[PDB]
DNA sequence: ATCGATGTATATATCTGACACGTGCCTGGAGACTAGGGAGTAATCCCCTTGGCGGTTAAAACGCGGGGGACAGCGCGTACGTGCGTTTAAGCGGTGCTAGAGCTGTCTACGACCAATTGAGCGGCCTCGGCACCGGGATTCTGAT
DNA sequence: ATCAGAATCCCGGTGCCGAGGCCGCTCAATTGGTCGTAGACAGCTCTAGCACCGCTTAAACGCACGTACGCGCTGTCCCCCGCGTTTTAACCGCCAAGGGGATTACTCCCTAGTCTCCAGGCACGTGTCAGATATATACATCGAT
């Protein structure tokens, strides 16, 4: 029933106000809300209000699943991301593994070689780096971009609210991961009209579409939803 | 009415060409290439009429030296006819494509 | 003891001095200092050998900045022959200043 | 077709004959642009060396040393054209 | 006069008169003794030790960079192999050498593995 | 019981060989070969420690190299399994048999 | 035997295993029985190619001992150079 | 006293004095022993006394008089020691020596 | 003429006078003598540039008869090898006869 | 097994330009000589090489079980060889022009040799911390349920 | 996939011997300078390289046809892998002892350098016969009946 989600929502945002260190975790149904290109595709509001969340401090770290890359395409600042499956945006050199951005998709996928061969320059005169430019979607079930595992991991060992939007925990060790905050003896909320494996897990559960809650949830925090002022590049917050 | 079998008559050019001194390409094609490969180099070159013969002598030899490795790999994997992957296989194992 | 000590050369010091000034903040063992001596006596024979050549070739006496220069472009590929022949323009340039 | 690229010059009976001189009975019909890729690599190589000899004598001219010169340097030795 | 040179100049040799750390009186020394010509001019020595110097530069970063990323942080021969088959250019320049105690690059040929399930 | 399939260890035996760096061959039987061999070209060598590990080093990296190109005969002929024929074709393209 | 020996059968000495490992380091999976005596016969040839030069290096310097520098040159010549021994 | 070329006191034809000049000129050390160059013509003669043998016989065996540059690669090509010597030459116009795998030929 | 001459040198006398005394009814083609003209200087330059290492490695300064001995022993294969020195050896001690 | 027509052979005469030989010229090999340093030769120090022995325990060797790989058969589909008629342009010979290879002359900036002066680089010694080892705690998987 | 439980990872302790710094001394690099010739620059001449014209006919091209090869699949056998027990000798640490590397001092045989002498080797010329071509004719062999 509608009163129970707006009482639930409700309590979502003394959660949230509450709580001193939240983690969010992602997965494609909130990417896909405004109806899904992924170059043509505008990110939609839940992104923008998770942004809105960064900026008012209510955001330690952010985890998703989403190839879409639309959290990049948010300007999301980088820095407090991880995407743990690869972007269609995103690209990386294997001789320094140093990485990039880009106006166009990648393309390819697979940890596949781009066509690109570095720019990073070098003191003392020596070549420019040469090294082979290969995509970040990582096929199936590797073990994950290396940083953003341990990140979304130490986060996870580190995070008193952890919250799941558009989310099935079942990837792993993607889901798994906010069950490290539970484990430490922080709180877990799951939203999602979908089954998931760790359903039993969490101290709050919703079930209702994603971005209604999550608008309910800004207008609780008292926070407009900033619409998206075309696409956005933010390495830092 | 007659024909002779397939085979048969690359098998008596195989016999035929190896009795052979003579070069294989056409000569100017051969002085065409070599002068497009060089403009990238440097413009506005000239070429030894014996030069160009330097360069038609090693080259062919070269292929031919190449297409007997070539059919070595090729007969070793139970083919007769040489493939793409004999010659990239030639050329990783003599350390061109490496 | 008893005067019987006998000096052997090797880049070994230069080698060090180079890799202080890329990573100052790294080491080297005594067996990769024995390969990085020998690899530049290799090159070394190499880049010297294919100058005789050169001047032989053209009838000239005399190892100069030219035959040093086009057997660097010869011997090293890629982009690897235009560094080189940057860092020894600029090298022979500021050693030139001044003259 | 008159708007020849140069390395078609290079054409296909060519290759059989170089092949058949090789001692190949078959030939498969993608060969011919692999063998022409592998010819244009080996020119290149050549004809570096050649000119890079060329530019060091200060002539314009590409001469039968400068090559045989190149060919040496490569691993290659041709006897016919000089020492 | 010669008593200039006795109370004067002070030595700048040729190395930190161009700028380098390889000993350009060293190089000329062994080109001369090595009988590569009858003669070597003064740009020869100074431009074979800038190269040289340049091609060890280039070899040692990409072993540090190696040395590191094994969490070591003194080069040993397993880095010096890592450093110049994972490069294509000093890969080919050293296409005949062994490196003692180097090892190979981790390398398996493709199709000796197993294969995996998927979902989109 | 327990029993890992044959070919997983072998995949894992490779797995840590390509990582390590130490020698392969035990190190007494080598000197005695190369003591054997070098006894038909003089009587009463000897020789520098040095000496025999630069020849173990050169010959079991020589060995290793020459087992990659076996390898790439192998898989080249449909097999995963080498045999004396994927070795004589390497030996036969690289030039030390023709 | 405290001097003058002679030697023979030490070509067994390059175990099965040993082998095996060899092949391991050069990527691969599996070996038919037949290689073992191939490799060694091969080994053997590499072998004693190697061996000449490093002796007549030390027959040409008038020494009995083969020496490091030896068999540097000797692969040096063979178009096989071996970095990390002094040369 | 009348000159005798050092080549005929040697007993051979290669030209003793020749090798000598171009061992001194060609910088290969700092000094070229008298040894020397009678050793490296009497090889050179050697060597060249061994192909010549084996063309002349290809020669004649094709019913020619003159060699030309097939006889050359003849001669090369069926010897195991020459082919060893001359492993990486290619000789112009020489052609390669007829052979043909097995397992092409036809069936019966 | 105005001394454009410049007397172009080649071994073909010497190539003619070994066919003659090997086989004396056979001619030489010039296509050919050209060819055994390059392997005369390939394999001198091969024989002397060895004869350069041996004598560098051994810190002499000489090439000497046992430098193109040991040369001769590394460069030849097999029976080829023991057949050169043997004339190599026969031509020295003649023309050390009676010196 | 025979039969036929195709291509390689073979026999002939005939015409032609490359090689073999002859002659003139000038360059470089030779002859007899001198000067000094390279390397032959012997005597010594003492390094490191070869040999022998006794314990240990890691690796090699032998066996046995069984499963995954080689490879011989056979089936099917398309790709490549043989052929023939039409189009292209390579090859030939001839004529024209002038860029640049090649040689000869003149000059001077470069670098080999040399002696006197100094500090950059080597061998040796010593300190201490990067890292090989490992035993202990956790987690991060893989087998047990 | 749920369940403990391996199976391995991550970490703190410990320890040693190899890397880095310091010292001192000796010999290789530097300095300033002179000498003479290698080679850079200019001027000329005449080779051979590039461009163009048109003619011939060998070659490349392109289209048709069908045979045989590539390679996809499958079944059967045996050969190699993994693992457990036993046997072996590799390894290591010690100790013995002398062969032969390496360095030194002596010293004379050898080879760079020199001037002049002269005949060998190169370029230029011309003649003819080894070989290439055109034509006639016999045999070899492939493939169909
Ligand atoms: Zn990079």
């Amino acid at each position: 029933p509608p009163e129970e989600l707006e009482r639930k929502v409700w309590e979502l945002a003394r959660l949230v106000w509450q709580s001193s260190s939240v983690v969010f975790h992602t997965g494609a149904g909130i990417s896909t809300a405004s109806g899904i290109t992924f170059e043509s595709a505008r990110p939609t509001q839940t992104h923008m209000a998770l942004v809105q969340l960064e900026r008012v401090g209510l955001l330690r770290f952010l985890v998703s699943q989403n190839v879409d890359g639309l959290h990049v395409r948010s300007g999301f600042p980088r820095d407090k991301l991880a995407e743990l499956h690869g972007n269609m945006f995103v690209e990386e050199c294997a001789k320094c593994k140093t990485q990039y951005v880009r106006d166009t998709v990648v393309g390819t996928m697979g940890l596949k070689a781009t066509g690109r061969l570095c720019t990073v320059a070098k003191a003392r005169g020596l070549r420019a780096c040469r090294g082979e430019l290969r995509d970040t979607i990582l096929d199936w079930e590797d073990s994950l971009p290396d940083r953003d595992l341990a990140l979304a991991d130490e986060a996870s060992r580190n995070a008193d609210l952890s919250i799941t939007l558009g989310t099935s925990l079942q990837i792993r060790p993607s889901g798994n991961l906010p069950l490290a905050t539970k484990r430490r003896g922080g709180r877990l909320v799951i939203v999602n009209l979908q089954p998931t494996k760790h359903d039993r897990h969490a101290d709050l559960r919703i079930h209702g579409y994603v971005d209604e809650v999550m608008t309910r949830l800004m207008k609780h925090l008292g926070l407009e939803i900033p619409a998206w002022d075309g696409p956005r590049v933010l390495e830092r917050a | 009415p007659h024909r002779y079998r397939p085979g048969t008559v690359a098998l008596r050019e195989i016999r035929r060409y190896q009795k052979s001194t003579e070069l294989l390409i056409r000569k100017l094609p051969f002085q065409r290439l070599v002068r497009e490969i060089a403009q990238d180099f440097k413009t506005d070159l000239r070429f030894q009429s014996s030069a160009v013969m330097a360069l038609q002598e090693a080259s062919e030899a070269y292929l031919v030296g190449l297409f007997e490795d070539t059919n070595l790999c090729a007969i070793h994997a139970k083919r007769v006819t040489i493939m793409p992957k004999d010659i990239q296989l030639a050329r990783r194992i003599r350390g061109e494509r490496a | 003891k008893k005067r019987r000590k006998t000096r052997k050369e090797s880049y070994a010091i230069y080698v060090y001095k180079v890799l202080k000034q890329v990573h100052p903040d790294t080491g080297i063992s005594s067996k990769a200092m024995s390969i990085m001596n020998s690899f530049v006596n290799d090159v070394f024979e190499r880049i010297a050998g294919e100058a005789s050549r050169l001047a032989h070739y053209n009838k000239r006496s005399t190892i100069t900045s030219r035959e040093i220069q086009t057997a660097v472009r010869l011997l090293l590929p890629g982009e690897l022959a235009k560094h080189a022949v940057s860092e020894g323009t600029k090298a022979v340039t500021k050693y030139t200043s001044a003259k | 077709k008159v708007l020849r690229d140069n390395i078609q010059g290079i054409t296909k009976p060519a290759i059989r004959r170089l092949a058949r001189r090789g001692g190949v009975k078959r030939i498969s019909g993608l060969i011919y642009e692999e063998t022409r890729g592998v010819l244009k690599v080996f020119l290149e190589n050549v004809i570096r060396d050649a000119v890079t000899y060329t530019e060091h004598a200060k002539r314009k001219t590409v001469t039968a040393m400068d090559v045989v010169y190149a060919l040496k340097r490569q691993g290659r030795t041709l006897y016919g054209f000089g020492g | 006069g010669k008593q200039g040179g006795k109370t004067r100049a002070k030595a700048k040799t040729r190395s930190s008169r161009a700028g380098l750390q390889f000993p350009v009186g060293r190089v000329h020394r062994l080109l001369r003794k090595g009988n590569y010509a009858e003669r070597v001019g003064a740009g020869a020595p100074v431009y074979l030790a800038a190269v040289l110097e340049y091609l060890t530069a280039e070899i040692l970063e990409l072993a540090g960079n190696a040395a590191r990323d094994n969490k070591k942080t003194r080069i040993i021969p397993r880095h010096l192999q890592l450093a110049v088959r994972n490069d294509e250019e000093l890969n080919k320049l050293l296409g005949r050498v062994t490196i003692a105690q180097g090892g190979v690059l981790p390398n398996i040929q493709s199709v000796l593995l197993p294969k995996k399930t998927e979902s989109a």
